[PDB]
């Protein structure tokens, strides 16, 4: 702490410096305005921005993560329900991502890094789904996990 | 952890205030240019709500000082979304108990000069008529 020049400072000075550094990297939000008279997309925009919708998405992701309670094996007689549930969850996530894209922006959605990561995850999910529909091997189960 | 972790404090700018400021900026700014003239800045200041609420009769002089500070910071040039943010951070804390010695002296001198300029301009406006 002394070597970085903060030991001689007070606690309040350190807090102020940390706040300054934090605000240096703060950036504006990436929400485009909601269009008027376009009820089909305005309603979707309202849906995607509802806090209950965000909590629902978080709960669904938590449930899908819980779906990996037991080890996935081809010899497992109960891996089929887990695979089906994961497929349903992936379908839900992909449809939600598409709804968010159409509501917010075809390119503005890409502005948020979180949205880019979600799009990548959903792409991996659909790839795994089609591979399961085609390959149906332990490697596919590992990819889904 | 000290640098990044934030909690709702008393005499400091908080994460909730940051988010609300971003919301106000977005409802102000149109195409995310990040540069706005004086009128946009003063309307944003009028639209600030929450903990950073500025009652008219309570801090009219403070609001005028902030607007003139934004004007003078770039000789009337457009802010960079951080000049407003830096001004809000400075005005929302205790300068004497927070800033370092040289920085505190410079900030106090700058604020005093801005206040004197604002008072002089106000007197000139009220006396010319």
């Amino acid at each position: 702490n002394e070597n970085k020049g903060t030991a001689l400072l007070t606690v309040d000075q350190r807090r102020w410096e940390d706040l300054k550094s934090r605000l240096k990297i703060a950036q504006p939000l990436h929400l485009p305005p909601r269009p008027d008279n376009d009820g089909f997309r305005a309603k979707m925009y309202d849906i995607t921005q509802h806090p209950f919708f965000k909590r629902t998405i978080a709960l669904l992701v938590l449930a899908q993560s819980v779906l990996l309670s037991v080890k996935w094996d081809v010899e497992d007689p109960v891996t089929v329900p887990l695979a089906t549930m994961s497929v349903v969850f992936t379908f839900i996530f992909v449809l939600e991502v598409t709804m968010k894209i159409i509501a917010m922006s075809p390119a503005g959605f890409w502005q948020s890094r979180r949205n880019r990561y979600d799009l990548l995850v959903t792409s991996l999910g659909v790839v795994w789904v089609v591979l399961h529909f085609a390959l149906l091997n332990a490697y596919t189960y590992m990819m889904g996990a | 952890f000290s640098l990044f972790y934030s909690t709702e404090e008393d005499q400091l700018l908080s994460y909730n205030d940051l988010r609300h400021f971003q919301i106000i900026w977005n409802m102000v700014d149109d195409k995310r240019e990040g540069v706005i003239p004086t009128f946009r800045v003063k309307f944003l200041l009028r639209l600030l709500r929450g903990r950073l609420e500025v009652d008219l009769d309570k801090d009219k002089l403070l609001f005028k000082h902030m607007c003139y500070e934004m004007e003078r910071l770039h000789n009337g040039g457009d802010v960079t979304f951080h000049d407003v943010l830096s001004m809000l951070s400075y005005r929302s804390v205790d300068i004497r108990k927070s800033l370092q010695l040289e920085e505190l002296l410079a900030r106090e001198q700058l604020e005093y000069t801005i206040e004197e300029e604002v008072a002089k301009q106000t007197i000139r406006m009220w006396l010319k008529k």
